[PDB]
Parts: C-alpha cells; structure tokens; sequence
C-alpha cells in the first residue's frame, strides 16, 4: 500500500507522453501480467476461504492468520502525541540543581513544552540543559553519575519571568532516561520540593521500539541472550496463534450450513457470535 | 485531492441532439414493448 | 373470573381498612391469563359489544398496517447483506447490517405481531359471545328440529377456533414435517418402498427438502433418502447420478464463483450417509 503515489505518477506520465504502438503494447502487457499473477495468488491462498467467508459476517481490519508476519502491514505510520511526563514516569530522583527521570520504555521525543507555576521573584532559572540516554537501568541512583552516561540534547536560555518555554528538538531523539539541569540562576534532595517555583513538563512523543546500544563485548553477549529469549517467546506465541485455525474452520463449516436455530444483540446466530469472538477477540490479540 | 488521476463539458447544439436522440430511443423502446403484447 | 368475593358464613373485619385482629388471611390461585369478555344478557349490552368490536377492529387495522410497513426495510437490508461487502471497524464487531436485520425483525416485527395476535384473540372472543347470544335469542323467539350429536357440534360455537389459515408458512412447514415422518415410517416396508420410489420421491426429496427446515429435519430427510435406496440398484444409481451431476456442474464454475464449491455440503453429507450404511 506504499505505492499509491508511484502508480499515480506512472499512470499520469503514460497518459501524457505520446508513444509508439510497441511501447503501448509492452506497457499494457506488463500491467495485465501483474494483475493476472496477483489474481492467481489470491484465489489459491491457503487462508483465502477463511477470509472470504469472514468478510461478509464480521468487521475486521487486518489478516491475523499469516504464517510470516509482514513488516509492511505490521508497521503503520504512528503519529506524534502530547504526553505528560508524569504519566510515563516510573522512578525519579532529585538533587540540589538537577532532576533525573526514567520512563516506562523508549520514546521518540520531538518537542518539550515546560510550564512554570507559583513562581517567586527570589530566584528563577536562566539556562536549562536537557540530557537523554537510551540505556535501561533498574535504579535511578545507579544512573545518577553525571559525566559518562549522558548526551547533550539542548541548552535553552530564558528571559526573566518566563512561564512557558518551547524546547524544540531539530532531530527527534530516542530516549529512555532523561535529565534536566539548571545551569544558571533550589530543590529538596530527599523529596524534590521546590519553594521558588513549580515545574511541569510536556512531551511531543510517540512510542518507539528500540534497544540499548552495543559498545563492547559483554553487551554483545547480553544482546545475543536477549534475542534468544525473544525468539523463544515469539515461537511460543506463534504456535499459540496457529492453534486457532482448526476451530475457525469448524465454525465456518457449521455456519455454512445455516440451519435455523430457535432461541436484539443476543438474537444473532450463536455460531456467528462465536466466529466473531474467536477471530476479532483472540486471534487479534 | 493531490492525486492526479482522479481529475481525469458539452455545448448546446449537441445537447439538443442528445435530447432528441433520447426521445427517439424512448419511442423505439415503447413500440418494442407494445410489439410483445399483441394478440396471438 | 374478573371479580371475586369471599364470605365468612359460619363463625371481624374493619369496614374502612379491613384489618382483622382475630387472624390474618393470605390467598393463592392456580390460574393463567385468559382472553374473555363480558357476557350479553339484553340489548344495550349487545350495542356495547358491537361498539367495542368496532373499536378493536380499528385498532387491529392500524397495528396491521404498521406491521406490514416493515417489509420494504427488511428487503433493503436483505439486499445489502447479500452483497457481503467487507467493512472496516466482540459482540459489536459483527457486521452492522446483520445487527440491523436482527433489530428490525426480532425487535419490532415481533412486538407488532404480538400486539396483533392479542387484539385478534380479543376480537374472536367478542364475536363468539355475540354469536352465541344471537343464537340463544333466535331460539327463544322460535320456541314461542332435532339435531344429531355431530350436527350440534357443527352448528354450535364448539367447532369454531381450530382451523389454520390457508396461506400460512409455519403450518405448511409443519405439514411437511409430518409428511417426512410418515414417509419414513412407510418406507420400512420393502413393497411400499418400491412403490414410493416408483412415484418419483427421490428427486422431489433431493430438489426440495434437502436444504429446507431445521437441522433435525434435514438429517431425517437424508436418512429417508438413504433408506429409499436400501437394496435397489436402480434407485441407488438415480441418487448417485443426481449427486454426481450437481457436483460436476458446481465444480465447473467453482473457479469463477466459490459459493458453488461451498454449497455442496448436503450432497456430500448424503453420499457419506449412504456409504456408511452397509
Ligand atoms: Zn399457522
């Protein structure tokens, strides 16, 4: 489905360019050959009967009975959304002039909008530094170490009295743990309470599928072990998914008979409801 | 709306001609249907 | 009964509220709802009955028109369902047209049918009462001809409410069920089996009753068709010819239409049943 614009342009250019009859014949032959091959693939597909019967009974988006999952169909274009930091926060630790946060997982952050409330004239922030990393740790204090394990993202200077600031990222960052540093002028070391002001964070982010980077050899070994575990889990889930097909075909065979049954959302045929529950409920998950 | 292929008029004299042709086609279909109801 | 009275004859109750200090009484009835009307004893009662019957007929006519107004929507929904076009979006994930069909038929047509049946029963009871009163009055006027036992039942209102409508789908289905049962009983005699197969019963059962009715009826029809060819080579050859012809005709156009290939389940079930009986 990615080739809508390509076929649009191909049709337009073939229509506008005057060409010889041999080129026209070759073009038409290519188009008809592709059509015939795709029709042949469709009519002999192992799941063709199940999909053809299911289309007229239930409303389903995708095809969840495929042996090899398709990267094209498994990867839709997910858009960015505005997420509040506390909703994805997992563990947090504060120091005198910094704040370290960990999230549930990785995220592709694009913009950060910071809001300030209950500010006091005594002291405000002049320069904010943003740091990020995509290494997963279990304890925040472990990652508290400043120099080695952080990456600079953006430094923003503020005019005095600013209430909202728009830290834009020219390139979206894939991050799991974040850090905010107040470079130029504060926070409780134990609980993080601030009397001078109250800070709130927003992110223009979306969920991302990424893993820790590899820098040395034991990281490679950990990556290999993790990939083996993931392959085993995927194999188990794949077998559990493919186990559903016999029940689906039995239900389809029973539905095809269309025998009247004696007993308004509950007055639908029980076999149709079972088919919907089996396909759109379990196979989808 | 940006697709070029989705965008892929008639004068008055040909409009009169088309309306007349519609009239004779209607009359021919009428007589054809009347022909099947004749007594046998 | 509609109104009841209880009297304490041999031995208490408050005239205003009915409280009894001596005892407390509770009542139970072994009853069921009944469709009946007031009796007629004189002329103004007859006039009231006639007016009530006219009102009931008007209400029944209105409800009947409201019921028959549902048919165009039902046929439009059936036409849309027959297309079976995929729709993109677990009790809510069934096709919306199927939900609309179920709501239209089992939700509204059922209520209209029930109201119509209630009003029709009331009208029938009123008519029966009026006709009985008219017969009694005519007999009283004439008394100022012997009938046999069967003639009395024929004339009286006893033989009035046990006849089915001529154009009834359910009654025709029931008669077909009885015919299948009787024919299954009859086919156990070899001579009757030969006569029945000579009548041409196998083709009629194959063409009509294989796919119609409840699942039990369909299996019974399959059993009867198998029994009709129990030891008759000609009948077996005829049934096999029908099955093979239908399967070949469907398989010829299976490629351009898969419903042809998926609507052979009853022929193949018949073949399986015939083979499984040695
Ligand atoms: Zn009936």
């Amino acid at each position: 489905r990615k080739a809508a614009q390509f076929v649009d342009l191909l049709g337009y250019f073939s229509l506008k360019t005057p060409q010889t009859e041999k080129k026209l014949k070759e073009y038409s032959q290519k188009a008809v050959e592709i059509l015939r091959t795709q029709n042949h693939i469709l009519t002999n597909h192992p799941n063709s009967n199940i999909y053809n019967t299911l289309s007229g009974l239930v409303e389903f988006d995708g095809y969840y009975l495929e042996s090899d999952p398709c990267l094209v169909c498994n990867n839709p274009e997910v858009p960015f959304c505005y997420i509040k930091l506390s909703s994805i926060k997992v563990d947090t630790r504060y120091t005198t002039t910094q704040q370290v946060v960990k999230l549930i997982g990785s995220h592709t952050i694009s913009k950060v909008t910071v809001k300030i409330g209950d500010l006091k004239r005594t002291k405000m922030v002049r320069t904010i530094n943003l740091y990020y990393n995509n290494r997963t740790v279990q304890a925040i204090v472990e990652l508290k170490n400043k120099p080695a394990r952080w990456h600079k993202a953006k430094k923003v200077q503020l005019t005095p009295g600013q209430t909202e600031v728009k830290i834009d990222l020219p390139l979206p960052i894939v991050a799991s743990n974040l850090m905010i540093e107040f470079a130029d002028f504060f926070l409780c070391n134990a609980c993080g309470f601030c009397k001078y002001a109250r800070f709130d964070f927003m992110l223009y982010a979306k969920p991302c599928c990424a893993v820790d980077p590899i820098e040395n050899e034991e990281d490679r070994k950990k990556a290999v072990s993790n990939i083996n575990t993931l392959l085993d889990k995927a194999d188990r889930v794949y077998h559990q998914l493919m186990g559903h097909r016999p029940q689906l075909e039995n239900l389809l065979c029973k539905v095809n008979e269309a025998a009247p049954e004696k007993p308004t959302s509950a007055s639908v045929n029980r076999y149709i409801l079972q088919l919907a529950q089996e396909y759109c409920g379990d196979c989808k998950n | 709306s940006q697709f070029l292929l989705t965008r892929l008029k008639m004068s008055e004299t040909e409009r009169q001609s088309m309306e007349s042709e519609r009239a004779d086609r209607s009359l021919f279909v009428q007589e054809l249907l009347l022909s099947t109801l004749v007594r046998e | 009964a509609s109104n009841l009275m209880i009297e304490f004859a041999d031995f208490f109750l408050c005239n205003a509220c009915g409280f009894c200090k001596y005892a407390r009484f509770d009542f139970m009835l072994y009853a069921k709802p009944c469709c009946a009307v007031d009796p007629i004893e004189n002329e103004e009662d007859r006039k009231k009955a006639v007016s009530n019957i006219n009102t009931l007929l008007d209400k029944a006519d209105r409800v009947y028109h409201q019921l028959m107004g549902h048919r165009p929507q039902l046929e439009n929904l059936l036409c849309k369902v027959n297309e079976a076009a995929p729709e993109k979006p677990t009790s809510a994930s069934v096709n919306r047209y199927i939900l609309q069909l179920a709501q239209e038929y089992c939700g509204d047509c059922k209520n209209s049918f029930d109201e119509l049946s209630k009003i029709i029963q009331k009208v029938f009871a009123s008519r029966k009462e009026l006709l009985e009163y008219d017969l009694q009055q005519r007999e009283a006027a004439t008394k100022s001809p012997t009938f046999t036992a069967s003639q009395y039942r024929a004339l009286s209102v006893l033989g009035c409410g046990h006849t089915s409508s001529t154009k009834c789908y359910g009654c025709a289905s029931a008669v077909t069920e009885h015919c299948i049962t009787l024919l299954r009983a009859l086919a156990t005699n070899p001579a009757l089996r030969h006569i029945l197969v000579s009548q041409g019963l196998i083709r009629e059962l194959f063409d009509y009753n294989l796919r119609r009715g409840a699942a039990a009826m369909r299996e019974e029809v399959r059993q009867l068709m198998c029994l009709l060819t129990r030891d008759n080579p000609e009948a077996t050859q005829q049934m096999n010819d029908l099955i093979i012809g239908k399967v070949s005709t469907a398989l010829k156009g299976h490629w351009a239409n898969p419903d042809l290939a998926s609507s052979l389940q009853y022929e193949m079930l018949l073949l399986t049943d015939s083979i499984s009986k040695e």
